[PDB]
């Protein structure tokens, strides 16, 4: 049996701590992200490209944060958006940095073993993220400005058509487990704080932080999901699926990387990418 | 190094 005790409400206040940074570090949460795709708000009327004319139009349209009419743009579609992802990749970096600050204890970590659990917790939490802006037919973009549908990704040349496939396909299976923000806090700070990352120095630390967190999710699954038990089992392998796709996106990369002209990666990006898997 | 993470970090 479950019970109300002073552990338990130190884990129902660390699971607060971590919604509430959750919310401050990130735009587009989960909660406002449905609302858009189902209509069922205002701001909202999101742009939807889905096919060359509407994305021409939308380049147009969409104020794009990477925008700017003096710089220089690639002639393809295909590498204009790619270009766009980079920018949000970045930009999910700074934003999941700042969320690892707030987690209790992180910011007392080696900063070494810091750098080393954001290096390969950041893609593991921009696929979780991403998922939050996604159904089966598109995803949002531009802080939710645009939709681009799934099929117009897909038919863009190879070999970027096979760019976002991977991540609908995880999506689709993530999302039917319907995690809220409140259940998002807490796993993304599970993965940050995984003490099996290659390079750690100091990893007492590191689990001691992440059964924290572990415990908190657990009490968090069960509290707010009751038709649905196995919620924290199924949710863990989830973390599986995470490195494979991330280590699938890094292959699929180097075909990009090795058939392109320069196709830059931004620096961020490529210590990231650099001796990663 | 991750000379960028490096300096978010700080
Ligand atoms: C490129 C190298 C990069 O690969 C990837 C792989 C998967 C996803 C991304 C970025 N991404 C998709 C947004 C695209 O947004 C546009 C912008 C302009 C545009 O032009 C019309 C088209 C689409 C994203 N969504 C997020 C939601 C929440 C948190 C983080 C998020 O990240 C980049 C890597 O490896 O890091």
């Amino acid at each position: 049996h479950m019970q109300l005790n002073p552990e338990s409400a130190d884990l129902r206040a660390l699971a607060k701590h971590l919604y509430d940074s959750y919310i401050k570090s990130f735009p587009l949460t989960k909660a406002k992200a449905r609302a858009i795709l189902t209509g069922k708000t205002t701001d909202k009327s999101p742009f939807v490209i889905y096919d060359m004319n509407s994305l021409m139009m939308g380049e147009d349209k969409i104020k794009f944060k990477h925008i700017t009419p003096l710089q220089e743009q690639s002639k393809e579609v295909a590498i204009r958006i790619f270009q766009g992802c980079q920018f949000r990749s970045v930009e999910a970096v700074q934003e999941i940095t700042e969320y690892a600050k707030s987690i209790p204890g992180f910011v007392n970590l080696d900063l070494n073993d810091q750098v080393t659990l954001l290096k390969y917790g950041v893609h593991e939490i921009i696929y979780t993220m991403l998922a939050s802006l996604m159904n089966k037919d598109g995803v949002l973009i531009s802080e939710g400005q645009g939709f681009m549908t799934r099929e117009f990704l897909k038919s863009l040349r190879k070999p970027f058509g096979d760019f976002m496939e991977p991540k609908f396909e995880f999506a689709v299976k993530f999302n039917a487990l319907e995690l809220d923000d409140s259940d998002l806090a807490i796993f993304i700070a599970v993965i940050i704080l995984s003490g099996d990352r290659p390079g750690l120095l100091n990893v007492k630390p590191i689990e001691d932080i992440q059964d924290n967190l572990l415990q908190a999710l657990e009490l968090q699954l069960k509290l707010n999901h009751p038709e649905s038990s196995q919620l924290f089992a199924k949710l863990l392998q989830k973390m599986t699926d995470l490195r494979q796709i991330v280590t699938e996106h890094v292959q699929l990369l180097q075909v990009i990387k090795k058939t392109e002209t320069d196709m830059s990666l931004h620096p961020l990006l490529q210590e990231i990418y650099k001796d990663l898997y | 190094r991750h000379k960028i993470l490096h300096r978010l970090l700080q």
